[PDB]
């Protein structure tokens, strides 16, 4: 089940359902995913091999992440230790005397005669029956916890593995691009790959551009920023690359007083 | 070393652990005992003991008694106590002591056991188990002031005859620790076996004919007596204490604030005494809580002392397996207590710590967090460092018309790992 | 949750040598209780540390001292100079903390204060920890560090409302950020331009109303009291069960040792040992359930910060009722107290 | 008997309590009990 | 000797009948404590569901 999730196809990305199935190669799915977080195709077409080298470094690094310092890998051991501690409690409670002369029924029969031996045996019976009731109550609570955590596991696979979540924090930190899941002891192990910026450039931006006509036609960027490099340019949100303003990245909006009133070197959308 | 023993292993992971506080020691005694009167046993020792159904009862409240003399005079044949032991009677104080004594043959001691269906339980005596009680059968001294009765007698029948004329018969049984109305027939003992006594009961007594039959057994060579002894606790401001050599009365004035053993008018224990504003009723010497614990005391000094329980300083151990060093966290206790009253240290927000070194370091990630933003960083002594809060980067708003943004120029792929348990 | 550990030898036997001799038979069970509680508190420390790693603000922007444009945010802002002890506590957070009765554990001088306190006080349950044997442990972060994480959220800058992801940091002032959020729900810039000051008056009156919204009839403030009571009732069970006789003559080992002799006194102590060891197991069992429940709820807290505080939610019912405009967060006893601000039409 | 004015209430024999509300088994009168009235010529 | 107090009162006399009844009191109170803890988890689970 898990190893089949890697080659699964669910849609074109820009589609709005699970009805269709598009056989887009894994390479072309990531670039469309990276174009959805605010990177233009010009950067992708120019940094094609750079992205793959970065991605392969990330995949090789998770080999060394299996250490107790990691939070996720610790939770794996905590689950195994939870299972182990369940069996330890059962074994320990047979070393409990509960006030009897011994924890062994053989010792009680060896050491005592009726009617005194029945009382000592009955002392172990009530204690062990009480211990099992406590064991059953704990097991039920663990079973419900695993049951409701399995529901989140189905949630994680559908939103992180089979698609690209737009939710911050969910499906890992940064900006989600692709998540891989593998079988783990008593659960699943995910690999939330994210887009982590490393360096920044501070650039002046504009809320929008308007022309001095009646009525003033105004535009706003689709998924990036208007940006200076006296001319205005479009850049992606997740990567800096000034590009001309066009219908591919400009969306018409109503007039606002915070937009730039342009008179020279107008973008093609604001012409005519 | 206690951490190794608790985990029962020489290999223990590095961390902060709660270990047992060391045993607290008493540091003196606080005795306040009055020179109370001697308990009057002159009725038991000088006189002829009565019968089982007409037993005498002695209640001692505010006196001391010499239990050695009483035990030397008598020779106990069998005692059965529940709730208390005779040695405990011999070495402790109690609010009251009730002794029901009577003449009783040793051959019939089986008829005084709990659950007997015989005539002794129904009509003569039934032991009450509402208080810690013991039943004692002994032999009186041969040539002392205790004079043997004529014989041993008990009531064999105590019934009511109320039917058409008299045919219907109903026995009258005694509640625990109570007399039978048939006692008044022969209050000094039945003369002969099978004596038949009849009285007409008044209307206020329910009416009918009361019939009582007495049974007499021959007197033995030595007088044999039976005692039913009960004690009470916490029901008086003064105690009945056997003459144990406790010692001289002491003053708590010189030892305020320390944990000492106390023996205050028969109430014993351990605790800390503090000068306090008088609360409660002074006439009642002790002030209790809901849980029946002693929380206040009124003394002959004239003050009211708060009796705090004897406590011990909490302990915690910080262990680092790789560097093999440890420190001790005395939680919620300032270093002045450890430095000056121990039977270098550094004051922190989590208590007083011995072992760490204040290097004033600040660390982004430390795996030994002491609490309150304090953690131990290994170095060959562990050093007390503060967890660091990385200041967020500040981007000033732009003064021009537009707004300023920070767009990435280089990037990496960060794989965040997560585990979801399923079964 | 309040971190509690017990001294099994002290809780069961109360320092009596005779009892501890009998407790050697049950020595394994005493050690497990100390280890189950210790293991259940490392989970709390990892939970708190991972929470504030998710809440962490990478980049923020300056905010004015109070009046930001036309919106007033004095209640949510840490003062420049603070008379109170807490350096990063907001005025509304003071009111919330001033309206809840919490006993001060005295993390550094509690043992000395309990000895000094003659008359009983509200810390009687706290001071009982040195008598019975349990130990209330300090939290991972002090209140100042917690306040720093929440204070940095008010000025947090992420990408613009129309931007994709959180790879960029736009320095849009608070006023212009509110107007964009209202523009994404169906209010045109023509309306926002015309009713600009009316919106500020509406927003300010909403912020000023919550100054007196901390009442027991409110659901959110009722929960913050139940969290404190749940911690207090966990310590009460520890202390009260030390007065259980468990069929013995007394619940105090002193009285048993003063009225009985062996072999009867050892049997009576065995009743208290078995009863107290089983009571500790139940206390440990419910402490694991509470710790895991709070750990899972600590996960939900970070989810709402990344969906209500750092971004406007397009959900329904999530991030409060109505249409989500903005949401703030303050530190509260054992968790967070969100103020989800919505758009409620009136005509 | 009102019992809100602590009518006919016997104090504990040898203990005292301060600033606490406690439940006690004991011999106490019934609330609203008229009792039996006795008159002396004086 | 029996789960019913009636049989304990019919078959025994004090002080033994109190010890046998005390066996039931401690057992049923501990059982009631387990019922409360079980119900609390169920109440909280249904409250978040
Ligand atoms: C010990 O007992 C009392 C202390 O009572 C105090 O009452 C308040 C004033 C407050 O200070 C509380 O914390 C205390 O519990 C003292 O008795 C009185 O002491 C004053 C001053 O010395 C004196 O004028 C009064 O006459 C005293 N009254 C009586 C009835 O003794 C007492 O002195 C204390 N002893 C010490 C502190 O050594
Ligand atoms: C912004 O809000 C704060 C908080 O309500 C206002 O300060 C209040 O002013 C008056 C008198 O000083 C009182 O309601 C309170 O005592 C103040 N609260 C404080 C200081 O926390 C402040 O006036 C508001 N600003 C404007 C411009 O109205
Ligand atoms: C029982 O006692 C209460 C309080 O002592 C009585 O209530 C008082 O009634 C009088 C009227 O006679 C009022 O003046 C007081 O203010 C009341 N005190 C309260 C309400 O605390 C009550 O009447 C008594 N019951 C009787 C007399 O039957
Ligand atoms: C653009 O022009 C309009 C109308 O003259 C004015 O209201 C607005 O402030 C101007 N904005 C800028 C940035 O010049
Ligand atoms: C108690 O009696 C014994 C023997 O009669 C005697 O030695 C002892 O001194 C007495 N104690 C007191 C306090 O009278
Ligand atoms: C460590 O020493 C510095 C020196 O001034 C002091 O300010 C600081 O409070 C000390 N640390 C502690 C925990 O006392
Ligand atoms: C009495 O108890 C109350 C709590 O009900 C408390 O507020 C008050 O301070 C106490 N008074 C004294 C003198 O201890």
């Amino acid at each position: 089940y898990t190893s089949s999730l890697l080659g699964s196809i669910a849609g074109a990305g820009w589609t709005a359902g699970l009805s269709s199935f598009a056989a887009i190669p894994f390479a072309q799915s990531i670039f469309y995913r990276m174009n959805g977080i605010g990177i233009t195709q010009q950067v992708l077409s120019e940094n094609q091999k750079l992205i793959a080298n970065k991605f392969n470094q990330a995949l090789g690094a998770m080999q060394t992440g299996f250490t107790t310092t990691n939070l996720a890998f610790s939770k794996v051991q905590d689950a195994v230790n939870a299972n182990a501690q369940a069996l330890s409690k059962l074994a320990s409670e047979l070393s409990n005397t509960f006030g009897a002369i011994s924890s062994s029924i053989s010792d009680i029969l060896k050491r005592l005669d009726p009617p005194e031996q029945e009382a000592q045996i009955d002392r172990l019976i009530n204690g062990r029956l009480t211990s099992l009731n406590a064991f059953v109550a704990q097991q039920l609570v663990r079973s419900e916890t695993a049951a409701r955590s399995a529901q989140l596991a189905s949630d994680k696979v559908n939103e992180c593995v089979k698609s690209q979540s737009k939710r911050n924090g969910f499906c890992g930190s940064g900006t989600h691009i692709v998540s891989f899941v593998i079988n783990a002891p008593n659960g699943f192990y995910f690999f939330h790959v994210g887009y982590v910026p490393t360096n920044h450039v501070n650039v002046t931006a504009a809320y929008g551009l308007c022309n001095t006509d009646t009525p003033p036609r105004c535009i706003a960027p689709i998924d990036g920023y208007f940006v200076l490099n006296d001319q205005w340019y479009y850049t992606g949100s997740s990567f800096f690359n000034p590009e001309p303003i066009t219908m591919a990245n400009a969306r018409y909006v109503s007039q606002d007083v915070k937009f730039e009133n342009l008179t020279n070197q107008l973008p093609p959308p604001l012409l005519n | 070393s206690q951490l190794y023993c608790s985990y029962e292993s020489f290999d223990v992971g590095s961390g902060v652990y709660s270990v047992s506080s060391f045993e607290v020691h008493s540091r003196g005694q606080f005795i306040e005992q009055p020179n109370s009167v001697e308990c009057d046993f002159t009725k038991l020792l000088s006189g002829t003991p009565p019968q089982v159904y007409n037993f005498n009862r002695l209640v001692f409240t505010n006196c001391n008694y010499n239990l050695t003399k009483l035990l030397s005079l008598f020779m106990v044949n069998e005692f059965s106590c529940d709730g208390i032991s005779p040695d405990a009677i011999a070495r402790g104080c109690y609010s009251s002591l009730t002794v029901d004594y009577f003449a009783y043959p040793l051959s019939m001691k089986s008829y005084m056991q709990p659950g007997s269906a015989g005539v002794i339980s129904q009509y003569n005596y039934k032991q009450s188990f509402a208080n810690p009680t013991c039943r004692i059968f002994a032999t009186a001294p041969a040539n002392l002031t205790i004079t043997k009765p004529s014989s041993y007698s008990f009531i064999s029948k105590c019934s009511r005859l109320t039917g058409d004329n008299s045919h219907i018969e109903t026995p009258i049984v005694i509640n625990p620790g109570e007399y039978s109305i048939c006692k008044n027939f022969a209050p000094n003992g039945f003369s002969q076996d099978g004596d038949y006594f009849t009285r007409q009961l008044s209307q206020l007594e329910g009416g009918g004919i009361l019939v009582g039959v007495g049974s007499v057994t021959p007197m033995t060579d030595t007088l044999q007596m039976g005692f039913i002894i009960s004690v009470q606790y916490g029901t008086d401001t003064n105690s009945v204490c056997p003459m144990m050599d406790l010692g001289n009365s002491t003053t708590i004035t010189d030892k305020l604030g320390v944990c000492v053993e106390y023996n205050l008018y028969g109430v014993s224990g351990r605790g800390v005494f503090i000068n306090c504003t008088a609360v409660g009723v002074k006439q009642q010497r002790f002030v209790y809580d809901g849980f029946d614990n002693l929380i206040g005391y009124y003394s002959d000094d004239g003050n009211y002392y708060c009796v705090r329980p004897c406590v011990s300083v909490p302990l915690s151990v910080v262990y680092d397996k790789t560097t093999n060093s440890h420190a001790t966290i005395f939680g919620s206790v300032a270093c002045e207590h450890i430095t000056t009253m121990l039977h270098g240290p550094l004051q922190t927000a989590v208590g007083c710590v011995i072992g760490l070194v204040n290097s004033s370091m600040v660390v982004d990630n430390c795996q030994l967090p002491l609490g309150q933003s304090l953690c131990a960083v290994p170095s060959s002594q562990l050093q007390l460092a503060t967890i660091n809060y990385t200041q967020p980067q500040l981007l000033s708003p732009l003064n021009s018309s537009g707004f300023v943004v920070q767009v990435p120029t280089n990037f990496s792929f960060g794989i965040t790992q997560e585990y979801i348990q399923t079964t | 949750i309040q971190k509690v550990t017990v001294d099994c030898k002290q809780y069961v036997c109360n320092g009596f040598q005779k009892c501890e001799q009998l407790l050697r038979e049950y020595g394994q069970f005493c050690a497990k209780i100390n280890q189950a509680l210790h293991g259940a508190n490392l989970m709390q420390d990892e939970s708190v540390a991972n929470l504030f790693s998710d809440i962490k603000t990478h980049k923020s922007q300056p905010l004015n001292a109070g009046l930001n444009g036309d919106f007033n945010l004095t209640l949510l802002q840490v003062p420049q100079v603070s008379t109170s002890q807490y350096s990063h506590r907001s005025p509304i957070e003071d009111l919330l903390f001033n309206k809840v009765t919490i006993a001060d554990p005295g993390y550094m001088q509690g043992y000395d204060d309990c000895m000094k306190q003659g008359p009983p006080s509200a810390r009687d349950l706290i001071c009982a920890q040195y008598v019975a044997g349990y130990k209330v442990l300090p939290p991972l972060y002090d209140p100042n560090m917690e306040g720093a994480y929440t204070s940095s959220l008010l000025g947090s800058i992420a990408g613009a409302g129309w931007t994709a992801g959180l790879s960029s940091f736009a320095a849009i002032p608070f006023a212009q950020s509110i107007f964009y959020r209202m523009n994404g729900i169906g209010i045109t810039q023509q309306v926002l331009s015309e009713n600009q000051k009316l919106i500020a008056n509406k927003f300010n009156q909403a912020l000023g109303a919550m100054q007196t919204g901390f009442t027991t009839t409110n659901l959110a403030f009722s929960k913050v009291q139940d969290a404190v009571n749940a911690n207090a009732q966990a310590l009460s069970k520890l202390a009260s069960e030390l007065s259980n006789t468990f069929g013995a003559i007394s619940s105090s080992i002193s009285d048993i040792l003063k009225r009985l002799d062996p072999p009867e006194q050892e049997a009576q102590i065995d009743r208290l040992i078995n009863g107290r060891l089983t009571s500790l197991n139940a206390f440990v069992a419910q402490q694991l359930v509470r710790s895991e429940t709070a750990a899972r709820s600590a996960q939900l807290a970070s989810d709402k910060v990344n969906e209500c505080v750092k971004s406007q939610s397009k959900r329904n019912g999530f991030c409060g009722s109505g249409t989500h405009i903005v949401s703030f967060v303050i530190n509260a006893p054992n968790g967070f107290y969100f103020f989800h601000v919505g758009y409620v039409p009136t005509n | 008997i009102n019992a809100s004015k602590a009518d006919g209430i016997i104090y504990p024999t040898g203990k005292s309590y301060s600033n606490i509300s406690l439940t006690l088994q004991g011999l106490f009168p019934k609330h609203g009990d008229l009792g039996e009235q006795y008159i002396y010529s004086v």
